[PDB]
Parts: C-alpha cells; sequence; structure tokens
C-alpha cells in the first residue's frame, strides 16, 4: 500500500499544480468538510437538538455544495462531450444559487 | 418530449397520438374531475423527461430543472414516492451493470441534493425524506455513489 | 353536584430548553476564525491571486456580471428578514432579465 | 349546444385525422431520412 | 400558531451556529466566484 501511496501523492500534486483553478476548488471542499463536523460536534456537545430544521439547514448547504464543487472539478478536468468548460460554471452558479435560496428558506 | 429520447422524434408523435385517447387516462381526467392526478401524472412525465436529459448529457441545468419539477410534484401529489423510489433504482442498475461514468455523478448528486430539500418545504412531507423508510433507498444510494467515485480514481492508478 | 364543583386548570407542557449563550458564542467565534483561515489560505498560502483583470467593455461586463451575483443574494438576504414572496420573485425577476444578458456577454467574451 | 352525437362525431373524426397525419409524418420521415 | 408567529431563527440561542456556517458559506462561495473568473 506504501507503493501505491507513493505514487499517487506526486502525480496529484503535480496535477494540482500544472492547473491552478483545481486548487481553488478542493482547498474549498476541504474546509466544508471541517464546517460539517465542527456543527456535528455541537449537537455532540448539546445533547439536544432543539431547532432540527436549522441544524439541516446548516448541514445540506455544506453536503450540496461540497458535492456540486465535485461535479464541477470532474467536469472541468475533462469536459464532457456536448457541454464546454463554459457552462460548466454557468450552471453551477445557478444551481448553487438556487440551493442558497432554498436553505436561507429552510432556516426560518 | 420524453419518447424523443429513447427513439426518434418520428417515434415520440405516436406516443401523444396513443396518451392523449386513452381509457387508463380518461378514467381519472375526465372533465369533471377535480382531483390531484388530474395534474399529478403530466409532472410525472416532465420530470422523467429531464432526468433522461440530465442522465445522458450529464449537465448540471438539466438536473436542476428536474429537482424543481419534483419538488412541484411533491406539492401537488403524494406519489412522488414512486419517483423517489424509481430514479435511485436506475442508477443503482447503472453501477453494478459497470456503466459508471462521471455523468451519473453529477447528475444524480445534484438531483438528490437539490430535490430532497427542496420537497422538505412542504409541511405535510415534513421531515420524512430522512425518516421514512421509502425514501431511504434514495440517500443510500446516495452513499453509495460517493463511493464509488473514488473506487474509480484508484482504477485510474491501479493495475486492474 | 347540584351544588358545587372543584375548580379545574389545564397544565401545560414544560418549552423546549434554549443552551446557554458562552457555548454559542464560542461555536461562532470558530466559524469566523474558519472562514477567516480559508481566506487567507486562497490569498497568500496557496498563491492563488489574480493574474489577469478585465478591462474596458470586457470590464464593464465584468462589473455587471459581479452585481448580478451578489445581487442574488443580497435579494436572498432581505428575504430572509420577513420581505415578502411575491415581491422577493419581481426583484428577481427585475434583475434576471439585466443580468443574464451581461453574464452571458461576459462567458462568451472571457474566455 | 352541441349535441351529444354530434361531439362523439366530432372525437371520432379529431382521433382519425390525428392517426392519420401522425403515419403520413412518419412515412415521409422514414424515407426522406438518411438511413 | 400560524408560521409567521413562531420565534425567528435569530431569537433563540441554540441556533447561531447555524446562521454562521450559512453565512460563512454563501460569502466563502461570493468570494470563490470572482476569484474563479480572474485566474489563469
Ligand atoms: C442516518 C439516517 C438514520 C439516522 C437519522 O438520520 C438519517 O438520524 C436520526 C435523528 O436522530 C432524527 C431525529 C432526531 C430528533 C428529531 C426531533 C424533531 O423535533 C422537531 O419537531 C418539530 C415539530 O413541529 C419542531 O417544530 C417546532 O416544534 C415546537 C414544539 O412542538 C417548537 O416550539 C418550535 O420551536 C419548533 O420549531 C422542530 O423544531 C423539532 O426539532 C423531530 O421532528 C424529528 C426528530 C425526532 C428526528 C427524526 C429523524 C431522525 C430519527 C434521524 C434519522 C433516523
Ligand atoms: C382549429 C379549431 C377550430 C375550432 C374547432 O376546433 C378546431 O373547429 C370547429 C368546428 O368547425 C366545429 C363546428 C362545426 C360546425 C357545427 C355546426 C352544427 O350546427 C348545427 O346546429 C343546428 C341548430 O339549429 C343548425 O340548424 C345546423 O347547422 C346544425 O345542425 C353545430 O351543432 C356544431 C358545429 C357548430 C361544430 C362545433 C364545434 C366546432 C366549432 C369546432 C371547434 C370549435
Ligand atoms: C380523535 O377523536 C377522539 C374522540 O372524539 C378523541 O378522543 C378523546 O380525547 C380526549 C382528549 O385526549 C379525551 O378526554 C380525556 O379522556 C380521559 C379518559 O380518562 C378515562 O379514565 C378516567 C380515570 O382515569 C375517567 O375518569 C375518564 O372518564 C375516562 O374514562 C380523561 O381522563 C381526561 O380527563 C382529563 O381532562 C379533562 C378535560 O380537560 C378534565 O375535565 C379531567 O378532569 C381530566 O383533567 C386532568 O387531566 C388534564 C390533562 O390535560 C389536566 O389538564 C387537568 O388539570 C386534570 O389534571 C389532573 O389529573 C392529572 C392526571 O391524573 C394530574 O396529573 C393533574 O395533576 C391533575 O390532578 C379527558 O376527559 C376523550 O376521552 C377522548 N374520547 C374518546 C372517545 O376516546 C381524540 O383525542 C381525537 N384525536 C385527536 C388527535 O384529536
Ligand atoms: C461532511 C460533509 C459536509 C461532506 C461529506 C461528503 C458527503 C457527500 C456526504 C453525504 C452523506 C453520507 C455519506 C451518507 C452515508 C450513508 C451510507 C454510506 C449508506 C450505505 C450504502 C448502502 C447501504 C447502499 C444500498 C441501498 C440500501 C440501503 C437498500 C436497503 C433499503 C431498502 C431496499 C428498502 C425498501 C425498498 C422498497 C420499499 C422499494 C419499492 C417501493 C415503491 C416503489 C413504492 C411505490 C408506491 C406508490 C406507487 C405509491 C403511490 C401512492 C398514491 C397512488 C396514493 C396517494 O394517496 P392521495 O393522497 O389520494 O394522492
Ligand atoms: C476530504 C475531501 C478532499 C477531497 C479533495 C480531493 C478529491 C479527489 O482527489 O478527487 C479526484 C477524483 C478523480 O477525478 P478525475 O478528474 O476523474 O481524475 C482524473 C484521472 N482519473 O475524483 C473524485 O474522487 C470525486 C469523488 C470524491 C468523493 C470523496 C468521498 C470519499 C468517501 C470515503
Ligand atoms: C430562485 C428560484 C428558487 C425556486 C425553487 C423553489 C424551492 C423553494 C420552495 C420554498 C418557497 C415556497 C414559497 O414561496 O412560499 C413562501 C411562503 C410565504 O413566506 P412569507 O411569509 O411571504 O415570507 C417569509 C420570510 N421569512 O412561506 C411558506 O410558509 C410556504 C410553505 C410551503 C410552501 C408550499 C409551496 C406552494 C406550492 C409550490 C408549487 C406551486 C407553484 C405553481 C405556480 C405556477
Ligand atoms: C374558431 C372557429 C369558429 C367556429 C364558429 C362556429 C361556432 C358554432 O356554430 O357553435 C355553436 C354552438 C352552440 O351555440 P349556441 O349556444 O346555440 O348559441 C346560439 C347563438 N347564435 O357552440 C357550442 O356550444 C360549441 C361548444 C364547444 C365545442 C366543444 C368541442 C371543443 C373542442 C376543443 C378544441 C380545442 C383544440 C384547439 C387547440
Ligand atoms: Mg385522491
Amino acid at each position: 500500500f506504501q507503493e501505491t501511496f507513493k505514487t499517487s501523492k506526486r502525480a496529484y500534486f503535480a496535477q494540482i499544480e500544472k492547473y491552478p483553478k483545481l486548487k481553488l476548488i478542493d482547498t474549498f471542499c476541504f474546509f466544508l468538510v471541517l464546517l460539517g463536523v465542527i456543527q456535528c460536534t455541537f449537537i455532540i456537545l448539546i445533547r439536544d437538538n432543539f431547532p432540527f430544521n436549522a441544524f439541516l439547514a446548516g448541514f445540506i448547504i455544506c453536503v450540496g455544495q461540497f458535492v456540486l464543487l465535485m461535479s464541477l472539478r470532474l467536469q472541468l478536468c475533462n469536459s464532457f462531450p456536448g457541454i464546454s468548460k463554459n457552462r460548466a460554471f454557468a450552471e453551477f452558479i445557478v444551481a448553487s444559487l438556487i440551493l442558497h435560496f432554498v436553505c436561507l428558506h429552510f432556516i426560518n | 418530449e420524453f419518447t424523443k429520447e429513447i427513439k426518434d422524434a418520428s417515434a415520440g408523435l405516436l406516443a401523444a397520438g396513443f396518451i392523449a385517447i386513452v381509457p387508463g387516462y380518461i378514467s381519472r381526467s375526465v372533465a369533471g374531475s377535480y382531483d390531484n392526478e388530474a395534474i399529478a401524472i403530466t409532472l410525472l412525465m416532465v420530470t422523467f423527461m429531464f432526468w433522461i436529459k440530465a442522465q445522458k448529457t450529464g449537465s448540471i441545468m438539466h438536473a436542476t430543472c428536474a429537482a424543481l419539477f419534483y419538488f412541484y410534484m411533491v406539492s401537488a401529489w403524494g406519489g412522488y414516492v414512486f419517483i423517489t423510489n424509481l430514479i435511485p433504482l436506475h442508477v443503482f442498475l447503472l453501477i453494478l451493470m459497470g456503466r459508471y461514468s462521471s455523468k451519473l455523478y453529477s447528475a444524480y448528486t445534484t438531483w438528490y441534493a437539490i430535490g430532497t430539500v427542496a420537497s422538505m418545504q412542504i409541511p405535510f412531507v415534513g421531515f420524512l425524506p430522512i425518516r421514512s423508510n421509502d425514501h431511504m433507498a434514495a440517500l443510500g444510494v446516495f452513499g453509495l455513489i460517493q463511493i464509488v467515485a473514488f473506487g474509480d480514481f484508484v482504477k485510474g492508478q491501479i493495475s486492474t | 353536584k347540584f351544588g358545587i364543583k372543584p375548580e379545574i386548570h389545564h397544565i401545560f407542557h414544560a418549552e423546549p430548553k434554549r443552551v446557554a449563550k458562552p457555548i454559542a458564542v464560542i461555536f461562532v467565534l470558530i466559524i469566523f476564525i474558519t472562514i477567516l483561515s480559508l481566506i487567507v489560505t486562497w490569498l497568500n498560502s496557496c498563491a492563488a491571486a489574480f493574474n489577469n483583470i478585465p478591462t474596458g467593455v470586457t470590464a464593464v461586463y465584468f462589473l455587471g456580471f459581479i452585481a448580478t451575483i451578489v445581487g442574488f443574494e443580497v435579494i436572498f438576504a432581505r428575504y430572509y428578514l420577513g420581505t415578502s414572496i411575491f415581491e422577493t420573485l419581481f426583484s428577481s425577476l427585475y434583475l434576471g432579465a439585466p443580468g443574464l444578458l451581461t453574464s452571458t456577454k461576459f462567458l462568451r467574451s472571457f474566455g | 349546444m352541441i349535441s351529444d352525437e354530434q361531439l362523439n362525431s366530432l372525437a371520432i373524426t379529431f382521433g382519425i385525422v390525428m392517426m392519420t397525419l401522425i403515419v403520413i409524418y412518419h412515412a415521409v420521415d422514414s424515407t426522406m431520412s438518411p438511413k | 400558531l400560524a408560521n409567521d408567529e413562531y420565534p425567528r431563527s435569530w431569537e433563540i440561542s441554540n441556533s447561531w451556529v447555524y446562521i454562521s456556517a450559512i453565512c460563512g458559506v454563501i460569502v466563502a462561495w461570493i468570494f470563490f466566484v470572482v476569484s474563479f473568473v480572474t485566474t489563469s
């Protein structure tokens, strides 16, 4: 397993250095995970989940943003047949500012 | 427009001609009936159309439309459970058949992440899409696909 | 009960209890410092900075695109402060129509 | 108001016209399109 | 009780950590979108 890790780490860390705009994505996905964990830690420490709709609104806005970022990264690494690298952004923006409105309506 | 995907446009008009006059659909949409099914089958088709258009192409904008029309069907009828348990079955059958691609990931994850949080906004549905057994299938497949994508990366850099 | 009947009162249910303020304040400070850390990582550490910037008419389209992206989130934030849904819809339809054109013009011009 | 037999005839004529134009379209497309 | 008469999401003290997360994700997303079209 050591050989696989050795041959994958340098490959990924060279790919992320050849393309700069693949470092914007992942270091924005990573921290999202942290946010999720933090919220979970909170519900663990305060063992009562009184506003459960608020917890869901604060956790979905992380999960459903991580998945959209991952889809954008996949569609930028090697684009899909019909759609170009410029629809990949103007569709991610629309889906993101629809999810944001849904998650702002959920929490109130 | 949904049969225009499965085959050429010439084979879709026939389907329309069938569904315009057929007693199995006329029975519940007669001139006087004002039930939920009156509006609940149209959306049933439209969502499926977009899902095909989203799964066949892989775009995100064709899965957000499917999520929006699935929220509209959730608001309009209590038979959304059928879609919620049929789309994951399609994705799963494509997973184990060995036809996983980078299009299923984007399409399904966008559809789920938007449709579930949108369908939670109906006061009658409430928190069921995370509590009831019916919707659990969808959630399961969500987790499953998150694994498979990572597995694909391993295939990219590991001998078969 | 010809003469008189005993008094009756309704025993309510206890309301669900909130949590102490200091814990929430600590957990808000943690999220704030995390966001600031992400911003600092973007700016300086990861060397991901503003290499090329649009100028002239492409810069005006850029300003329009930013104006649209920020205006939608201002609309959503104002809707989160008890604004009517219909008003939000009208304010979004009066901003998408110019904003869609400007954003498409920018994304086709710049690439 | 329109009677009931007149409406029955109208519905049957609409269905026949639809089912004939569909076949005309399909038989034009089968030949004229590159196969 | 109608939806408009429940206590707001900021009057509660248990849910001040679930609004900071949303505001932070929104701010980070805005800055990300801005920096994406301004980088080689
Ligand atoms: C669907 O429709 C159906 C039918 O329409 C609905 O069913 C009805 O629901 C009603 C409410 O749930 C219910 O009413 C209650 O029935 C209880 C039955 O008790 C039986 O046993 C006792 C002995 O133990 C018998 O005396 C009694 O006759 C029955 O045979 C009653 O016990 C309830 O009485 C209490 O409430 C009434 C109304 O307020 C009071 O007048 C009465 O004195 C009791 O009050 C005590 O409890 C209340 C609880 O809120 C307190 O507020 C109050 O201050 C009293 O408190 C004292 O006692 C408690 C308990 O010991 C103690 O803790 C406290 O300190 C005090 O000492 C009441 O009568 C109907 O019977 C029922 N009908 C049928 C046919 O089933 C159904 O709800 C509908 N569904 C929905 C979802 O709405
Ligand atoms: C932290 C952050 C921020 C980010 C991190 C990253 C990230 C993205 C995280 C995301 C979250 C994660 C990671 C989650 C993890 C979870 C996991 C990994 C799980 C394991 C996987 C499994 C196990 C898969 C396998 C499926 C599986 C369980 C299968 C078992 C369950 C099952 C099979 C249940 C039952 C199936 C069933 C019942 C099927 C058929 C049912 C149907 C079709 C019903 C339809 C009925 C109809 C038609 C109803 C219509 C009703 C109307 C007609 C009438 C209505 O009435 P009216 O009111 O009049 O309208
Ligand atoms: Mg019914």
